[PDB]
């Protein structure tokens, strides 16, 4: 029992520390798929213009 | 005749039925039974294992 409780306290602390480091990653789910499409067009144009 | 609800998960023990009978006959008073109440914990080792499983 005493070993299990100590393991929970350690993992909980590690999670709290990682969530704080990842504050910028947690914002609004803009449709990742749309950004990639747009990027695809821009790159393709860039290549053609070069 | 407190018709044992057949669907109660806990079936009445012979001890319980005997105690009930003794109380109905006025030979035993509920006060006498209350004063005799043993809070002795039953199955302590099984309870500890349940707590460990939850934490895990």
């Amino acid at each position: 029992m005493s070993n299990s409780v100590e393991a929970l306290l350690e993992i909980s602390s590690s999670l709290k520390a990682l969530k704080e480091e990842c504050v910028d990653l947690c914002s609004s789910v803009t449709d990742g798929d749309k950004v990639i499409q747009s990027l695809r067009l821009a790159l393709t144009d860039f290549h053609q213009l070069t | 005749m407190m018709a044992a609800n057949p669907w109660s998960p806990v079936q009445p023990s012979a001890a319980s039925l005997l105690l009930e009978k003794c109380l109905a006959a006025g030979v035993l008073s509920q006060n006498a039974l209350d004063q005799a109440q043993l809070e002795a914990p039953c199955f302590s080792h099984a309870e500890e294992l349940q707590r460990i499983t939850e934490i895990k």
